[PDB]
């Protein structure tokens, strides 16, 4: 699998190996080398909308990124991220958190 | 707020409430309101 992996705070009995979400998902697991369990989260995402004024009006675009906190948005990841070919500028571009 | 000896207190927005509702919408309120979108997009919570 793929994803973030960080100190799993989640009590976990001696005979219990795996942890499982509502989905069943495997969420928590102990390091094989030293047992220790570790939550398992996916990598960042999120939906895009692209705000136009209308491209017969101009070609400047405004960009939404769906339920994200603007400091933990990616932007300095061009490389690794989906949707890689925008750098969508950077903070240069005045930047608000809307709800 | 007079209006010919008819009281409109309750229908009418409260200013003391910190979002202008009625009363009565402030009772509404809390009845329904089991759940919501949760406005989590720190997902701080989560790990
Ligand atoms: C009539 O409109 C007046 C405003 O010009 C209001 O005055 C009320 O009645 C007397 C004088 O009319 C005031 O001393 C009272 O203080 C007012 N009532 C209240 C609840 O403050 C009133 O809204 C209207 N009704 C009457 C009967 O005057
Ligand atoms: C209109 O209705 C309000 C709200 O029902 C009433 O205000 C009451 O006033 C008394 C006397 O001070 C208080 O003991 C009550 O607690 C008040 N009601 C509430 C819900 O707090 C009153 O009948 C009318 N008031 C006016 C200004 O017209
Ligand atoms: C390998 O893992 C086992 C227990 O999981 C234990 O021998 C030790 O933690 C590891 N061995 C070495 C040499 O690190
Ligand atoms: C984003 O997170 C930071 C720090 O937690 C802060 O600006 C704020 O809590 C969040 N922004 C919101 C909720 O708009």
């Amino acid at each position: 699998g793929t994803g973030v992996l960080t100190e799993s705070n989640k009590k976990f009995l001696p005979f219990q190996q795996f942890g499982r979400d509502i989905a069943d998902t495997t969420d928590a697991v102990r390091d094989p080398q030293t047992l220790e369990i570790l939550d398992i989260t996916p990598c960042s995402f999120g939906g895009v909308s692209v705000i136009t004024p209308g491209t017969n009006t101009s070609n400047q675009v405004a960009v939404l990124y769906q339920g994200v906190n603007c400091t933990e948005v990616p932007v300095a990841i061009h490389a690794d991220q989906l949707t890689p070919t925008w750098r969508v500028y950077s903070t240069g571009s005045n930047v608000f958190q809307t709800r | 707020k007079y209006f010919g000896g008819f009281n409109f207190s309750q229908i009418l927005p409260d200013p003391s409430k910190p979002s202008k509702r009625s009363p009565i919408e402030d009772l509404l309120f809390n009845k329904v309101t089991l759940a919501d979108a949760g406005f989590i997009k720190q997902y701080g919570d989560c790990l």
